[PDB]
Parts: structure tokens; sequence; C-alpha cells
């Protein structure tokens, strides 16, 4: 993943996705 | 401040920290043990779907605090909260010093409730407390 992505980023959509899963 | 609101937040992501490090059982230390079980259930599927990408993201030179800070900087729902705080259990355990039993749970606990609380707090209040997580009872 590029540098440029931020980690908070990354748990954002984590935790966006775990919304549409459930 | 550090009222009720601050403790119902504190309490409950603590006693999940404690229970993650030390595999004993925190519920009974919780006022709310129907949302405590929600909330360990969602955080254990968070790991065991995302550990190895938790791990390349811990290898690197962080501060947790910034990363919880990020996730909510401009909006917050529960899917973000779980993920906050299943990565912050994983992290406490993987950061534990070797010569004490010290996984950091009181600065990561607060900084993950200041996070909530210092921009979120009547969304908090408003959702009942934990109470709405259990939207993601199974």
């Amino acid at each position: 993943i590029s540098s440029a992505i931020q980690v908070g980023h990354q748990l954002a959509l984590i935790g966006d996705e775990f919304n549409r899963a459930y | 401040m550090k009222d009720e609101t601050y403790y119902i937040a504190l309490n409950m992501i603590q006693n999940y920290i404690i229970e993650y490090n030390t595999n004993k059982p925190r519920k009974s230390f919780v006022i709310d043990s129907i949302s405590y079980d929600v909330l360990k259930a969602a955080c254990k599927s968070v790991i065991k779907t995302n550990y190895n990408e938790f791990d390349i993201i811990i290898s690197r030179n962080i501060d947790f605090n910034v990363i919880v800070t990020q996730v909510l900087e401009d909006k917050i729902n529960w899917g973000r909260i779980i993920t906050i705080i299943a990565f912050c259990a994983y992290y406490s355990k993987k950061v534990k010093q070797d010569t004490s039993p010290q996984y950091y749970d009181g600065i990561i606990s607060e900084a993950i409730t200041d996070a909530i609380l210092s921009k979120y707090r009547s969304w908090f209040i408003d959702q009942d407390y934990w109470n709405g997580i259990r939207i993601y009872k199974n």
C-alpha cells in the first residue's frame, strides 16, 4: 500500500466495511 | 471531563483490553454485560479477519494515539469504534513489556475514550452509551 495512505484511513475502511458485512 | 459518561466509556474499553491481554473474563466488572459480549465478539471477528494487516501496521514507527484520532477526525460509527478497540487490544498485547506485566491498558483505553468523547459525547449518549453497539449482536 502506498505510504501516502494514512494508517487511521486504513482502519476506517476496515470499520466501514465491518458495518456493511454485519 | 471525567464524569459518568467518561467512566461508562473507559470502564468498558479497559476491561475488554484487560480480558484480551490476560485471557480472564472481565464481563462481570462492567455494567452492560450484554453489550460487552457484543463488543468482545465483534473485536474477535475484526482481529481474526485482519491480524496480518495489523501486523504490518504495527511493524512501523507508529503512535497509536495518532492512529485513533485519525479514524475519528471527521466521523464516528460503531464499526470504527469496534475497529479502534480491536486494533488497540491487539497492539497492547504485542507491545507488552517482557519484564513487567505492563500492556499499557491505561494509556490506550484513556486515549480511545478521549478520542470518542472529545468530539462525539452527544452522539455516544444518544446511542444510550454502549447499547447502540447491539446492532452487531451476531
